[PDB]
RNA sequence: ACAUCUCAGUAUCGGGAGGAACAGAAAACGCAAUGUGAUGUCGUUAGUAACCGCGAGUGAACGCGAUACAGCCCAAACCGA
RNA sequence: GGACUGUCUAGUAACAACAUAGGUGACCGCAAAUCCGCAAGGACUCGUACGGUCACUGAAUCCUGCCCAGUGCAGGUAUCUG
């Protein structure tokens, strides 16, 4: 038979119709008037928390993230520039929102380490995702088999390198095929060219 | 001695006025510069032509001429000895590779040969006919039609 | 200058002379479909666009003849070399 | 000359890990096959395909020969402390 | 010649140049007009038309004619264009 969290996956297809319309019409209005990361008890989308990582134990954090909507929000040129370099409305940033929400609450919560994260909606001028962070020195998590690996130094910052799902998809690195030759195995060895 | 080694006291080294060997503007501009003003004699002219088919739909053949065969029969003791008999994509180098193997006919035929390829033309026919001899189709060769 | 609608002349098709008639060649549209379309649209961007940042040429004080050659049997056309002409009208 | 192009994703700037980093067990390849079988890297493919005021310039990959080789864990179903 | 005191080219110009009170026009009822910032935000502003912004003219005295075709700004606009 289904599960019960299916049904909380099938209402997120669509979070315009149903029930999840009129509950985030009203939990925006509270959201709108929180932080920039909020640390809450319980994921919003259980399904996909569990599906990403997630496990109710000690040392296992979530904390929604808003990021403004749009494009860049660069200066523009003070000096010489050919026409081709003096843009400044239609420049958008490689890294994406979700990426970016993500750094923001790493650096709330220096000691864990960001497991991935996943989007809650938008109004028309911002975007909220939901990180899960790790506390990579509670024994709890030191003896899960399932998460422990994120304890090794070499997952320290991984979040600042890249090394995370959203990440290595931003990186270009999801196809194994055609359309990959520069962005494998890193874009600073491809001499940067995607 | 060689003409590097003799240009110690010469002042321009074969330069002409020492107000030759300067920066690009002795060549006229850098590499290929000006090949359709100052400089487009001798050069290939400008424009497109043509159009290419994609790689993996083309078809590399493996040739070789009957004089190639006919030449070296007595000592391709190695390969039947009928009434000459030689199945020709064993001879041809490369032909791993190769979509098929066609003999061609240059040359003469001075032997009485019983060919084996997946590919003739009509000088490779009648040049081995002419010398009372066969040509055998292979299986492959069944593509004509 | 003027020239006759019709008239005898060789048919490059039937190979032998007959009844041609003369008509100017009208412009066919573009279906926006072609290569260079394609091009304008992937290479165009912040800044100048080089070549298609460029406006159309001018006018040369008399062109050339553009004419059709139809045959009156086969039906086929054929062009011809042109001859500059500041008017062309044709009889009949 | 110069605007796209080029110099170059170079100089330089912000953030971060290690003794090496990153990548990695196919929603692959497509010498079309009755074929190959995670990833790097070296040689080659090749200045070939492809780009480009179709100017100047720019520029891969599949495969192959090598080096070294290693494959596994969840979410869910069915259980329910 | 500039009204006056005043300002200026540190290091070849002290002047008739700049400033000035005085005259004039322009914009804005304040969630304004004008201006700064990529954004979060900020100056004017502990200010409110007897205000303060943006310009021209340059004490007093007597005056300041005609032109809206072009350019600029502004308002309207059946119809045309968009
Ligand atoms: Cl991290
Ligand atoms: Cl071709
Ligand atoms: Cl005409
Ligand atoms: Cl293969
Ligand atoms: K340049
Ligand atoms: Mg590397
Ligand atoms: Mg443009
Ligand atoms: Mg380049
Ligand atoms: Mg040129
Ligand atoms: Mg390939
Ligand atoms: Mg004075
Ligand atoms: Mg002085
Ligand atoms: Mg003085
Ligand atoms: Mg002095
Ligand atoms: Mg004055
Ligand atoms: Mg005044
Ligand atoms: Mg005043
Ligand atoms: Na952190
Ligand atoms: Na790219
Ligand atoms: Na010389
Ligand atoms: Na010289
Ligand atoms: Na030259
Ligand atoms: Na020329
Ligand atoms: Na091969
Ligand atoms: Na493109
Ligand atoms: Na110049
Ligand atoms: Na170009
Ligand atoms: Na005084
Ligand atoms: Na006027
Ligand atoms: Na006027």
């Amino acid at each position: 038979a289904r599960s019960a969290y299916s049904y909380i996956r099938d209402a997120w297809e669509n979070p315009g119709d149903g029930q999840l319309a009129e509950l985030q019409w009203q939990r925006q209005q509270e959201w709108r008037n929180e932080g920039a990361v909020e640390r809450i008890e319980r994921p919003t989308r259980l399904d996909k928390a569990r599906s990403q990582g997630y496990k109710a134990k000690q040392g296992v954090i979530v904390a929604r993230v808003s990021v403004r909507k749009g494009s860049a929000r660069k200066r523009r040129h003070k000096a010489g520039r050919r026409s081709k370099r003096q843009g400044v409305t239609r420049i958008t940033r490689r890294k994406d929102i979700q990426r970016v929400a993500e750094e923001r609450a790493s650096r709330t919560f220096p000691n864990l380490r960001v497991l991935n994260s996943y989007s809650v909606g938008q109004d028309g001028r911002q975007k909220w995702h939901e990180v899960i962070l790790i506390d990579p020195n509670h024994p709890a998590i030191q003896n899960d088999d399932d998460l422990s690996w994120i304890c090794a130094d070499d997952q320290a910052d991984r979040v600042f390198r890249g090394l995370t799902g959203a990440g290595r998809r931003n990186r270009g690195l999801s196809g194994k095929g055609k359309g990959s030759e520069k962005t494998r195995p890193s874009l600073r060895s491809n001499g940067g060219k995607a | 001695t060689s003409k590097k080694k003799r240009q110690r006291g010469s002042r321009t080294h074969g330069g002409g006025s020492h107000k030759n060997r300067r920066g690009a503007g002795h060549r006229g501009g850098r590499g290929d510069a000006g090949r359709d003003k100052h400089e487009f004699h001798n050069h290939e002219p400008l424009g497109k032509s043509g159009f290419k088919r994609p790689q993996k739909v083309q078809e590399e053949a493996a040739t070789i001429d009957v004089r190639e065969i006919d030449e070296n029969v007595t000592l391709l003791a190695a390969d039947d000895v009928a009434e000459f008999r030689v199945d020709v994509r064993d001879v041809v180098e490369e032909a791993d590779d190769a979509d098929y193997v066609k003999v061609l006919g240059a040359g003469q035929v001075r032997h009485e040969l019983t060919l084996i390829a997946d590919d003739f033309s009509e000088g490779a026919r009648e040049k081995v006919e002419g010398a009372g001899g066969s040509v055998e189709l292979t299986d492959l060769g069944e593509e004509r039609q | 200058m003027q020239m006759p609608r019709r008239f005898n002349t060789y048919c490059p098709h039937c190979n032998e002379h007959q009844e041609h008639e003369v008509e100017k060649v009208r412009s066919g549209r573009q279906t926006g479909m072609k290569w260079i379309d394609r091009q304008r649209e992937r290479n165009s961007g912040i800044g100048n666009d080089g070549k298609f940042s460029k406006v159309p040429g001018g006018d040369k004080p008399t062109k050339k003849t553009d004419l059709k050659y139809r045959c009156g049997e086969c039906g086929k056309a054929h062009l011809r070399e042109g001859w500059r002409a500041g008017r062309l009208e044709f009889q009949e």
